[PDB]
C-alpha cells in the first residue's frame, strides 16, 4: 500500500 | 584480518561500585552511568566512538561505490497496491528516489491518474471516507513516534480545521453516513509529563464528528483499572457494527466487544454524557485466543482464531447465542493459515504459509467450499486491502530478485487469471543470471530449520564466496525473502551469497514454532542461526571467516548472542538496534511490552534463562578456551541513533563499552585485532542509503571482499 524505498 | 590501520580504543570510566543482586547472583554493572542519553560523560563517549568509527570507514574505500549502485538500483518507479471507494481508485507512486510515496486517485479501472496530495514540500493513517469525499492522514511532528490526524476535502485538496493530537498506530474508521469515524487516541498530556518523556497507556476508543474540535469527541471505552491494555477497531462492510479488540502485551491474543450502532436512538450523539462505556456485547472477555472478524452476515459473524488451533481456521458464531461457535474452515494439520479476506459479495480468498512460501486459496463464503488454488512461487505476496463488496482484487508479489509486481484480478468479469497492473524493474540489472532455493538444516536438537539461499546460477562450492545471513526468531513474526536493493549489489558486484534462515521463535509453523523459541526455549533460536551458518560451510557455499551476519531489533539481541557463543564461525557481525541488557529492558520506554517473550529478571526462573545468553553479560575472551588461542570476535559493527525511544541505546552503548573493555583495553597486547566500532546516528530515503553503505563498506573489508565491476 504506503511502502518505504527498499533499500 | 581485513584491516591493517591500528586502533586508539577511547578511555571508557568503570564504576566499579554498582553491583546488584537477582536471587543471591551478584551482577556487577560498570557501565551504569551510560543508560542516562542526557549527561555529559554520555555525551562525550557518543563524540568518542563516532571518531574511532569515521577512522575505521575511512579505510573502507568500497562505501562510494556501493552508496552510488544502491542509488541507481533503487531509483525506479513503484506502485502500490490500489484500493476502492466508492467508484474511486486509490494508490500510492514513488518515481524512484522521492523522500515519501505520493497519493493518486483516478474515476474508473481504466481511468487516469491524478496527484491527490504530494507530501514533499513523513505521513502515515491514510484513510478515506465511504464516499470518497474526504481523506484523513497522520503527519508526524517529532522525533517520537506520535502522530497528529488531519483531513482533507478530495475535491479541492483542501485542509479541514479538525486537528487530532496523540495517534500511534489508529487509522480512522469511517461510519456509512460520512459524518466522522472512529479511532483510538492515547489521553492529553498530564502535569509533569512532557512531549518528549510521556509514556503511551490509558487508550481510548473515540468518534470524531468531521468540523469539531477533539475535545467535543464521543468516548466509548476506556479503562483506568488496566493502563496497559491497548486497543484496534473496525467497522463491518455493512457498516452496522464497530468492533473493539483489546490487547495485553505482545501475544497473538485479543478481547472482542461488539456495538450495534442500528440500534442507537440519534447515533453516536447518544453518548454526549460520557456515562462513560458505551453498552458493548462482550462477545470475547479474556486473553486466551486471537480473534479477527472477517464477515458478518447480520448477527452470524465469521472469525480467524487460534482457539485451540496453533495453525489458525475459520469459526461461526451467532451474536444472538454465543456458546455455540462452529467450525467454518478446519486447522490444517500442515499449514498456517495466515490472512483471511472476503470478496466479490460471497467468496473467501485465504491465504497460506506452507513451508515458507504462499499458497492462495478461493472458497465459497457461506459453505466453506473450495473453488481455486493457486501456489505462489519462492518470495511474499501480501497487502489485499479489498472489500466484501469489492470485484476487484488486487494484491502485491516481491522477491529477492522480483522488485514488485502488482496482479488484478476480476473475480466477477474475467475470474481465474491474473492481469499484471503493474511491473516494477531494476535498471541495468540481468535477473536471469541469479537463483533462489529452499534447503531444511539440522539444528543442534534435530529440528529442521528451513533457509533461502541466494547466488549466481553454476557456482562451484569450493569455500571462496562471501556470504550474508539474516534472521529474526521471535515474536510469531515469518520472515519472507522480500527485494532489497542493496542485496542485489552484495550478489552482483561482490559475488556474494545471501542466506535467510526461518528460524524458530518466528510464526513460520504456527504457535508451536514460536513457543520452541521463546522464554526458556529462547537459546533454540541461536542454535538454529548457528547451525544455518556450519551448514553453509559444510556444504562449501564459504568459510568460517567470510560469513557475515546480521538482524535489527530481536534480531540485533540474535546477532550479539551468537558472536557471544560462536565467535569463530563469523567474519563480519552488523546488529542494528539490539536488545543487549537483558536483565533490565524491561525498565525502559516501552520494553516492558517484550516480556511475553522473553520473560522478566524479576522472577528467580525467568532470570536463570536470561542470565545465560543476555549479551552484555557473556563478553568473553575466547582465546583463553584451551583448545581455540587463534580465534577473536569478528569484526563487529553496532548501529544505533544516538536518541531512540523504540529500542534505547543505552543497550548498543553498554555492550560497546563491554566488548572494547573485555577484548581490547583490560589487556596489554591483545590478539584482538579485528575492529569493534558503532556507527551512531545522530537524531529518510538518502539517510538510509548512507546507513547501508556503510554497513556493506565495511562488510566487504572485514571479509576480504574485493569490488566486481
Amino acid at each position: 500500500e504506503n511502502a518505504s524505498a527498499p533499500v | 584480518s581485513g584491516f591493517s590501520k591500528p586502533l586508539h580504543y577511547p578511555p571508557v570510566r568503570r564504576d566499579e561500585t554498582v553491583v546488584d543482586d537477582y536471587f543471591g547472583v551478584k551482577v556487577a554493572d560498570p557501565y551504569r552511568w551510560l543508560e542516562d542519553p542526557n549527561s555529559e560523560e554520555t555525551k562525550e563517549f557518543v563524540d568518542n566512538q563516532e571518531k574511532l568509527a569515521n577512522s575505521v570507514l575511512e579505510e573502507c574505500e568500497l562505501i562510494d561505490k556501493f552508496k552510488q549502485k544502491i542509488i541507481d538500483f533503487v531509483n525506479f518507479p513503484r506502485c502500490g497496491v490500489p484500493f476502492r471507494r466508492a467508484n474511486k481508485y486509490f494508490h500510492f507512486y514513488n518515481s524512484g528516489l522521492q523522500a515519501q510515496n505520493v497519493f493518486q486517485m483516478q474515476d474508473d479501472l481504466d481511468g487516469k491518474p491524478e496527484v491527490l496530495y504530494d507530501p514533499n514540500l513523513g505521513l502515515s493513517l491514510y484513510s478515506v471516507s465511504e464516499d470518497a469525499k474526504y481523506f484523513a492522514f497522520g503527519i508526524h511532528s517529532g522525533l517520537t513516534e506520535w502522530v497528529t490526524i488531519k483531513i482533507l476535502k478530495t475535491e479541492d485538496r483542501s485542509y479541514l480545521p479538525d486537528t487530532l493530537e496523540w495517534v500511534k498506530f489508529s487509522p480512522a474508521i469511517w461510519t456509512h453516513d460520512n459524518k466522522g469515524f472512529f479511532y483510538c487516541p492515547y489521553p492529553p498530556l498530564k502535569e509533569g509529563e512532557d512531549h518528549m518523556t510521556r509514556s503511551a497507556v490509558n487508550q481510548e476508543a473515540r468518534y470524531h464528528f468531521l468540523g469539531t474540535d477533539q475535545s467535543e469527541d464521543i468516548l466509548l471505552w476506556r479503562d483506568l483499572e488496566n493502563p496497559a491494555h491497548h486497543l484496534k477497531c473496525q467497522i463491518t462492510d455493512d457498516g452496522k457494527y464497530f468492533l473493539l479488540y483489546i490487547l495485553d502485551g505482545c501475544d497473538d491474543a485479543n478481547k472482542v466487544y461488539c456495538l450495534d450502532l442500528t440500534k442507537l436512538p440519534n447515533g453516536l450523539e447518544s453518548f454526549r454524557g460520557r456515562e462513560d462505556s458505551a453498552p458493548f456485547m462482550k462477545l470475547i472477555d479474556s486473553f486466551d485466543a486471537s480473534y479477527t472478524a472477517i464477515a458478518n452476515d447480520g448477527s452470524v459473524f465469521t472469525f480467524q482464531t487460534n482457539k485451540d488451533a496453533p495453525r489458525k481456521k475459520l469459526v461461526r458464531v451467532d451474536l444472538n447465542n454465543p456458546s455455540v461457535w462452529t467450525d467454518l474452515v478446519p486447522e490444517s494439520k500442515k499449514d498456517l493459515l495466515e490472512s483471511a479476506h472476503a470478496v466479490n459479495e460471497n467468496q473467501l480468498i485465504l491465504r497460506y504459509l506452507s513451508d515458507v512460501k504462499h499458497v492462495l486459496e478461493i472458497r465459497d463464503l457461506e459453505s466453506g467450499a473450495l473453488q481455486h488454488r493457486l501456489p505462489i512461487d519462492i518470495g511474499s505476496v501480501d497487502g489485499i486491502t479489498a472489500r466484501r463488496r469489492d470485484s476487484v482484487v488486487f494484491f502485491k508479489f516481491t522477491s529477492i530478485l522480483t522488485p514488485g509486481i502488482v496482479y488484478q484480478c476480476d473475480l466477477k468479469n474475467d475470474p481465474t487469471q491474473l492481469k499484471i497492473f503493474r511491473e516494477s524493474v531494476v535498471p541495468d540489472f540481468d535477473r536471469s543470471e541469479f537463483e533462489v532455493k529452499q534447503v531444511f538444516v539440522p539444528s543442534k536438537d534435530g529440528t529442521k530449520i528451513p533457509i533461502f539461499i541466494a547466488a549466481r546460477k553454476g557456482i562451484s562450492l569450493d569455500g571462496s564466496h562471501p556470504c550474508e545471513m539474516h534472521g529474526y526468531g521471535g515474536f510469531g513474526i515469518n520472515m519472507m525473502p522480500t527485494f532489497s536493493a542493496s542485496r542485489i549489489v552484495f550478489l552482483k558486484h561482490l559475488g556474494g551469497v545471501f542466506c535467510l534462515a526461518n528460524i524458530r521463535g518466528g510464526g513460520e509453523y504456527g504457535e508451536e514454532w514460536h513457543k520452541a523459541g521463546f522464554r526458556d526455549k529462547k537459546q533454540n533460536v541461536f542454535d538454529d542461526f548457528i547451525s544455518a551458518a556450519e551448514y553453509l560451510i559444510s556444504s562449501g557455499y564459504t568459510k568460517a571467516r567470510r560469513v557475515a551476519i546480521e538482524g535489527g531489533a530481536n534480531g540485533g539481541l540474535l546477532v550479539a548472542a551468537c558472536i557471544n557463543q560462536r565467535p569463530d564461525l563469523f567474519g563480519c557481525a552488523e546488529a542494528n538496534c539490539g536488545v543487549m541488557d537483558m536483565l533490565r529492558f524491561h525498565k525502559f520506554t516501552l520494553g516492558y511490552l517484550w516480556t511475553g517473550d522473553y520473560g522478566c529478571s524479576d522472577k528467580e526462573e525467568e532470570f536463570k534463562w536470561l542470565i545465560k545468553y543476555s549479551p552484555i553479560h557473556n563478553v568473553r575472551r575466547p582465546w583463553e578456551q584451551p583448545g581455540n588461542e587463534e580465534t577473536q570476535y569478528p569484526a563487529t559493527m553496532i548501529l544505533t541513533a544516538d536518541h531512540d525511544d523504540r529500542v534505547v541505546p543505552l543497550h548498543s552503548f553498554k555492550l560497546l563499552a563491554t566488548m572494547q573493555h573485555v577484548l581490547c583495553t583490560s589487556l596489554e597486547d591483545s590478539p584482538q585485532k579485528n575492529p569493534i566500532i558503532a556507527r551512531i546516528q545522530r537524531k529518510a530515503t538518502m539517510t538510509q542509503i548512507a546507513e547501508v553503505a556503510d554497513r556493506y563498506g565495511f562488510m566487504a573489508k572485514a571479509l576480504e571482499a574485493p569490488w566486481i565491476d
